[PDB]
RNA sequence: GUGAAAUUCUUGGACCGGCGCAAGACGGACCAGAGCGAAAGCAUUUGCCAAGAAUGUUUUCAUUAAUCAAGAACGAAAGUCGGAGGUUCGAAGACGAUCAGAUACCGUCGUAGUUCCGACCAUAAACGAUGCCGACCGGCGAUGCGGCGGCGUUAUUCCCAUGACCCGCCGGGCAGCUUCCGGGAAACCAAAGUCUUUGGGUUCCGGGGGGAGUAUGGUUGCAAAGCUGAAACUUAAAGGAAUUGACGG
């Protein structure tokens, strides 16, 4: 394809491309609200967190660090931050 | 000759030359 | 300045006894007259008294060791083997 | 992990907490009752180790047997001399839990 | 001229491959270079299967197989005709010869 | 076979062996004929098994690294 | 490519185009500064401080939220480490390798890695002495470096 | 055995003879050459474990177990290779579930349960959560030491 | 044992079969145009010790970088020195064959060596006969690692996780197929392309064939030898890739 529009790529290929190789760099990670059952406060957690995030009001772990993304403990709820 | 055997022959000749010169 | 190119401690033997014999005795004499770190007090004051006897100046500890080195690799492997056989013998 | 963790915690006791290095000062601090942790190299003489353990039992203070020697404990303290016995007056870094 | 792109062996991202001995002449050949044949032969001849079946003390006795992996230097392979020389274009294929089932 | 029959043995298990070791693993030309002759002589046949000595790994095979030049 | 390895990896961090602080971040500049102060007193290096702050407290960039970098904040308060973090970790690695090597004399791979690590140490020390972070007479000695780390 | 497999062989050394009857006892077992060679195949990983374990009555046995990774029915990939940590976990699992089937029981009920190779079957069942295996057997067992040869024990092994 | 033999071992039980013992090597099959390592190289289990690429990162520093005379580390095999060990194989050597001869190819035996520890040597067709860093320039299917997303099958369990498959995407690798991208003397090469439309940075290095990697000097080494390295003289070709023919035990 000699006439690919490099200026305006559609979001499908814009997302399939590597983070650095996009037209403008965009991280693949995000921030999430996490709810621990039996607790009221809301924890802001990085999606690719490298540390065990703990609640200050309960001796419970929220996420476990993995290779790519922090695995949330079962029973915990989460939502995105502003897409 | 094979190049390896020319190399061996030259090494023998060089040892003989060194021995002759050292004798002097 | 550097006083000898290669003889080092066997420069006291002059031209005698042969270069290979002097080279052979060089490392043995260096290890013989070296001061080793004492494993009891931690000081570098463990030196040979007689053949096989190594005394520390500070803690006055005397150890049975090698002829020219504080310990021999043979004895080290022996100690490790005896420890392994003891821990295998008991449970 | 334990050895590197205790080395790092000792490094942070240095430069941030009050300590004292050596047998005589360690005994003096223990009998003043303000030594909260006493670290002993495994190189320590057996009599000295036993006596410091008895002093610590009397003073109700903890004793940690460092897995090094006096040279390595000096290095862990960051000094260029051998230390065989040391005491911590106050950690300042959660080496000693409140 | 370079006869083969792979230099007649399978070594691609390696420095050294351990040698093996040719089953015919005991020559040291790199393992990735030697011609390997995995022969799975009936332990008895197809002429003698009936005699062994008749002389068997069992009725439904399955005759054992014989599993031998043979390694050849290319000299013995060519002399024994397991491999043959091919044209310049025909050297490039790697498909094994058909089993000729029917 | 005739010696076995006159000593009163009727059936035989079979253990086929090649040279083994670091040397060849293929049985020689005589195995097939020997077993077929035993079968056709009236001797009964039982289990058959190969017992060729297979090294988990062996000493160096004779012949040098250039092999047997012929 | 890597300085001392034949690797050409691309794993990096893609900082977003939006430099603005997110609206859901309730932490103020002084609050983040106090958190950094507490973590530095606990003994964390600036990389670990940033990791903890991003993972737990939801702050994306300390520079974006406060206007200053973590090392700048620590140096302004007066509790930045005497050695730079990366130089300290390189010296720590070199000390560990030397400690392994003095028992494993046949570990020629370890000797090669030690040469690589010490070359990196010397290049980084040259850079820091050029930038006057380090004293002009600062030198890495293999014998006395063990008392500086851990 | 009346209807068991044929690729399993037992050694059955003779300890005592009385009258015209030699009396045997277990000495070891082995798989056959053809069965082992047929099990070994390409594009798959085999895990081998060995363990020295003492029975309750003083028989010391060296057990050798083998297993081979199994390809799925819908698998398209040619090879079925287990990673090194998976192989190590499988080996550790199949060592620790050969120990406990020998340590807590006598040689008689060790032999009668390796007759159907139930040890290999439970090894294969246990290892499915790491990597599937199909050809799992106790490949070999050899007697290392024997306890003093009690004739009463020999006679109760033979008769009742 | 061989093409055939013979040297050799054998009624003293050789070979063969069985049960044991001892020693030192070697880690088959799994084992792949698969992995790791700067190369050399690396394959039985388990533990310990440090190390590492790739990946993930909205972490940190902020140009700290690339290539590099001199210098330094490692560097197959053979070889050298000291100590252990020496099963097999096996330079030298001995013998039997073969032959016109046969100091060989084949066979029997066998020293050094091959093994381990420590110290040298620094050479290989040490090869991809192909410097490193960076950018761009086709398609396709795979494979290894890591990550991400999805119908489903499977393992237990009560569901998700987590493994084993299936379908894709991304990044870094070993490669492969294909192509009038282009290049090249061509073989061929997605690099050996982006070169008379000649300039991204940088290191080494060749100047017809021989003499010759020789002489000499210097330097390194216990030695063997390694590095540096001419000239006289001689020669009209020597070479590379392809084509046709002829020939092939
Ligand atoms: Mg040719
Ligand atoms: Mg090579
Ligand atoms: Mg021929
Ligand atoms: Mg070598
Ligand atoms: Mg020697
Ligand atoms: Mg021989
Ligand atoms: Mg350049
Ligand atoms: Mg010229
Ligand atoms: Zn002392
Ligand atoms: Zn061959």
């Amino acid at each position: 394809p000699l006439a690919k529009d490099l200026l305006h790529p559609s979001p499908e290929e814009e997302k399939r491309k590597h983070k650095k190789k996009r037209l403008v760099q965009s991280p693949n990670s995000y921030f999430m609200d996490v709810k621990c059952p039996g607790c009221y406060k809301i924890t802001t957690v990085f999606s690719h967190a490298q540390t065990v995030v703990l609640c200050v009001g309960c001796s419970t772990v929220l996420c476990q660090p993995t290779g790519g993304k922090a695995r949330l403990t079962e029973g915990c709820s989460f939502r995105r931050k502003q897409h | 000759m094979r190049a390896k055997w020319r190399k061996k022959r030259m090494r023998r000749l060089k040892r003989k030359r060194r021995k002759m010169r050292q004798r002097s | 300045a550097k006083r000898t190119k290669k003889v080092g401690i066997v420069g006291k033997y002059g031209t005698r006894y042969g270069a290979s014999l002097r080279k052979m005795v060089k490392k043995i004499e260096i290890s013989q007259h070296a001061k080793y770190t004492c494993s009891f007090c931690g000081k570098t004051k463990m030196k040979r008294r007689a053949v096989g006897i190594w005394h520390c100046g500070s803690c006055m500890k005397t150890v049975a060791g090698g002829a020219w080195t504080y310990n021999t690799t043979s004895a080290v492997t022996v100690k490790s083997a005896i420890r392994r056989l003891k821990e295998l013998k008991d449970q | 992990k334990s050895l590197e963790s205790i080395n790092s915690r000792l490094q942070l006791v240095m430069k941030s907490g009050k300590y004292v290095l050596g047998y005589k000062q360690t005994l003096k601090m223990i009998r003043q009752g303000k030594a909260k942790l006493v670290i002993l190299a495994n190189n320590c003489p057996a009599l000295r180790k036993s006596e410091i353990e008895y002093y610590a039992m009397l003073a109700k203070t903890g004793v940690h047997h460092y897995s090094g020697n006096n040279i390595e404990l000096g290095t862990a303290c960051g000094k260029y001399y051998r230390v065989c016995t040391l005491a911590i007056i106050d950690p300042g870094d959660s080496d000693i839990i409140r | 001229t370079k006869k083969r792109r792979n230099n007649g062996r399978a070594k691609k991202g390696r420095g050294h491959v351990q040698p093996i001995r040719c089953t015919n002449c005991a020559r040291c050949v790199p393992k990735d270079k030697a011609i390997k044949k995995f022969v799975i032969r009936n332990i008895v001849e197809a002429a003698a299967v009936r005699d062994i079946s008749e002389a068997s003390v069992f009725d439904a006795y399955v005759l054992p197989k014989l599993y031998v992996k043979l390694h050849y230097c290319v000299s013995c392979a060519i002399h024994s005709k397991v491999v043959r020389n091919r044209s310049r274009e025909a050297r490039k294929d790697r498909t094994p010869p058909p089993r000729f089932r029917p | 076979a005739q010696r076995c029959k006159e000593l009163g043995i009727t059936a035989l298990h079979i253990k086929l062996r090649a040279t083994g070791g670091n040397r060849t693993k293929t049985p020689g030309p005589g195995a097939q004929s020997a077993l077929r002759a035993l079968a056709r002589s009236g001797m009964k046949i039982g289990r058959i098994e190969d017992v060729t000595p297979i090294p988990s790994d062996s000493t160096r095979r004779k012949g040098g690294r250039r092999g047997r030049r012929l | 490519g890597r300085m001392h390895a034949p690797g050409k990896g691309l794993s990096q961090s893609a900082l977003p185009y939006r430099r603005s602080v997110p609206t859901w971040l309730k932490l103020t500049s002084d609050d983040v500064k106090e958190q950094i102060y507490k973590l530095a007193k606990k003994g964390l290096t600036p990389s670990q401080i940033g990791v903890i702050l991003r993972d737990s407290h939801g702050v994306a960039q300390v520079r974006f939220v406060t206007g200053n970098k973590i090392l700048r904040i620590l140096k302004s308060k007066g509790l930045a480490p005497d050695l730079p973090e990366d130089l300290y970790h390189l010296i720590k690695k070199a000390v560990a390798v030397r400690k392994h090597l003095e028992r494993n004399r046949k570990d020629k791979d370890a000797k090669f890695r030690l040469i690589l690590i010490e070359s990196r140490i010397h290049r980084l020390a040259r850079y820091y002495k050029t930038k006057r972070v380090l004293p002009p007479n600062w030198k890495y000695e293999s014998s006395t470096a063990s008392a500086l780390v851990a | 055995q009346n209807d068991e497999v044929a690729f399993r062989k037992f050694k059955l050394i003779t300890e005592d003879v009385q009258g015209k009857n030699c009396l045997t006892n277990f000495h070891g077992m082995d798989l056959t050459r053809d069965k082992m060679c047929s099990m070994v195949k390409k594009w798959q990983t085999m895990i081998e474990a060995h363990v020295d374990v003492k029975t309750t009555d003083g028989y010391l046995l060296r057990l050798f177990c083998v297993g081979f990774t199994k390809k799925r029915n819908n698998q398209i990939r040619k090879t079925s290779y287990a990673q090194h940590q998976q192989v190590r976990q499988i080996r550790k699992k199949m060592m620790e579930i050969m120990t406990r089937e020998v340590q807590t029981n006598d040689l008689k009920e060790v032999v009668n349960k390796l007759i159907p190779d139930s040890i290999g079957k439970d090894i294969e069942k246990a290892c499915q959560s790491i990597y599937p295996l199909h050809d799992v057997f106790v490949r070999k067992v050899k007697m290392l030491k024997k306890p003093k040869f009690e004739l009463g024990k020999l006679m109760e092994l033979h008769g009742e």
